[PDB]
């Protein structure tokens, strides 16, 4: 907010994602 | 232990490291004792936040050094110097002399830090200067240490600006510094559950904010009070830790006993939403949109344990949980714990090769099926497959566990993990010698912290050989131009690098002081808001993903 956007989890992305 | 320069020279590794980075993330433009999240690893210069007019801005965010505090403090045990703890408590102290707003809370956080050069407070994402946690998990006991009655008030600021409503617990994300303090916020009584488990998998509709990965960080916090405070001043937060803690346990599913990522679902409140694609919650639950067509009344956001729900619930929530059974000896927050992660385990894992499935909390899996349609969980086509943690972090929880209450189905299930992580063979049952892998090639923290929760079960020491040769194969491979990196082709390192703890708790474990260093908890912390050309940016890829 103004930019909405969510906290899924998953979402920041950590170097560990697939 | 018997002592070797190998295990020096692990040791000094962190030493290096340390000396740089108070050295290499002091400003030279204001010199003052805040510090760098992260440095630049070509120029030795703390990193910056671009803004979309080009502006720049050196990031400093206590939020995301906590890490590094419990560092400082975990190598004055190691080396019964003081200078380290003594400088926590320097860099601590300012932070919270200056850069704590009127109501209490700090200025760090998702969308809040401290310009290092000039002092002033920056929001990266514009009109969105707000307080944001996620699973940060605090030093707590240290703050206290340094300042009881600002860590006493940012606790309650904490839960007053982020807990919108008091009968249903939703949590915003998003807390305002202009909220107003109050003292007696955990004097509130406890109201009843709205769980009703005559209607589970389907659970009450509120706004639905009651994610775990929201929850967590607020039930650490009021116990954290409870622990550290004078009863008065704590009054009627362990209770109200209590509650909320427990409404996920309410809400777990009904004939599995699985536990749910959140407690409530989101009011279908406005129509129509723009697309399958506009995910806002004001639509109505998530998951009822994008899976309720196929699978019914399972598909509630609360009972999804893909998509990395599992991880906030099984190992970040998990490890919580277990370290407040441990600190209050409460046997109840205990078995708990253990029931979860064994009705978990028993739908999600599979045995025969260590991957966790993606599914929801009645067991039905939806590994390899491709999404019907677009939604939060992805668009149509994506296809979530059987998946299994590069490192073992799910694994940390269940030993945790084990050491508390010694279920053998634990053992079973951390035996058949290590054994697939390539360890070897931890053997039939705790009293057993393991036959381990010397020459394990794929180490990283969580192997360390691991392999010292099992050297604590078992007594045998096999596993610190095991620990030491893998601790010596992470610094060769993560200690790369005086920082740790997750891969040597990256340009930025960041401050809050565990490896320093996990190779301190190691030192600990052979000079016999092991519960006396800060326990690893698995808070992290990241920033998020626009980035040079970038609208919707963390710092997390923006600069720690840069290669040099
Ligand atoms: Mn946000």
């Amino acid at each position: 907010h103004h930019h909405h956007h969510h906290h899924s989890s998953g979402l920041v992305p950590r170097g560990s994602h697939a | 232990a018997d002592y070797t320069e190998q295990d020096a020279m692990r040791v000094q590794a962190v030493k290096t490291y340390i000396d740089n980075v108070l050295q290499e993330g002091r400003s030279q433009i204001k010199t003052t004792p805040l510090l760098a999240d992260g440095i630049n690893t070509t120029t030795r210069k703390p990193v910056e936040w671009i803004y979309p007019d080009g502006r720049t801005a050196t990031i400093s965010n206590f939020a995301n050094q906590q890490n590094f505090l419990r560092a400082l403090t975990a190598m004055s045990v190691v080396t019964e110097d003081q200078r380290y703890q003594l400088e926590a408590v320097r860099i601590t102290r300012y932070f919270m002399d200056n850069f704590i707003a009127d109501n209490g809370l700090f200025y760090w956080g998702g969308h809040r830090f401290v310009n290092l050069d000039t002092l002033e407070l920056e929001g990266p994402q514009n009109k969105n200067s707000v307080h944001e946690l996620k699973n940060h998990y605090p030093y707590y006991p240290f703050l206290y240490h340094v300042d009881p009655h600002a860590t006493e008030r940012y606790i309650k600021a904490f839960w007053q600006a982020h807990v919108e409503d008091w009968q249903s617990l939703d949590m915003g994300r998003h807390g305002s510094y202009s909220k107003n303090y109050d003292d007696k916020v955990f004097h509130r009584p406890i109201p009843a559950s709205l769980v009703d488990q005559s209607k589970l998998p389907i659970m009450p509709e509120t706004k639905g904010l009651t994610f775990i990965n929201a929850g967590s960080d607020l039930i650490y916090a009021a116990y954290q009070l409870d622990w550290l405070a004078p009863s008065a001043n704590a009054q009627g937060s362990a209770a109200w830790g209590q509650y909320l803690m427990t409404q996920y346990k309410l809400a777990k599913h009904p004939k599995t006993g699985a536990p749910v990522y959140q407690f409530t679902s989101p009011k279908k409140r406005e129509w129509p939403p723009q697309s399958d694609k506009d995910t806002n919650s004001k639509y109505g639950d998530r998951a009822a949109r994008q899976f309720g067509p196929e699978l019914g009344n399972i598909a509630r956001e609360g009972n999804v344990l893909f998509k990395s729900n599992d991880k906030s619930i099984v190992f970040n929530n998990a490890l919580i949980e277990l370290h407040l059974a441990e600190q209050r000896n409460d046997a109840a927050i205990r078995e708990q714990v253990v029931d979860a992660l064994l009705n978990f385990y028993r739908l999600a894992y599979n045995p025969e090769n260590g991957t966790i499935k993606p599914i929801f909390s009645d067991g039905t899996s939806i590994e390899g099926i491709p999404l019907a349609r677009d939604g939060y969980y992805g668009p149509k086509g994506r296809v979530f497959n059987a998946h299994k943690p590069k490192t073992e972090e799910y694994l940390l929880p269940i030993l945790r566990a084990y050491r508390l209450q010694a279920d053998p189905e634990l053992w079973q299930l951390a035996a058949n993990m290590t054994h697939h992580y390539g360890w070897g063979s931890l053997g039939n049952d705790a009293k057993a010698k393991p036959t381990l892998n010397m020459q394990l090639s794929s180490v990283s923290p969580m192997t360390l912290f691991s392999a010292i929760e099992l050297y604590q079960i078992t007594q045998q020491p096999e596993y610190l050989e095991f620990a030491r040769a893998a601790a010596d194969k992470l610094v060769e491979k993560r200690f790369v131009r005086g920082y740790f990196l997750a891969n040597p082709r990256y340009l930025n390192a960041s401050i809050d690098a565990i490896e320093p703890l996990a190779l301190l708790t190691l030192d600990a474990t052979l000079k016999g002081k092991t519960a006396q260093v800060a326990p690893y908890l698995s808070g992290s912390g990241y920033i998020h808001g626009e980035f040079a050309g970038k609208e919707n940016a963390y710092d997390t890829n923006e600069i720690y993903k840069q290669t040099r």
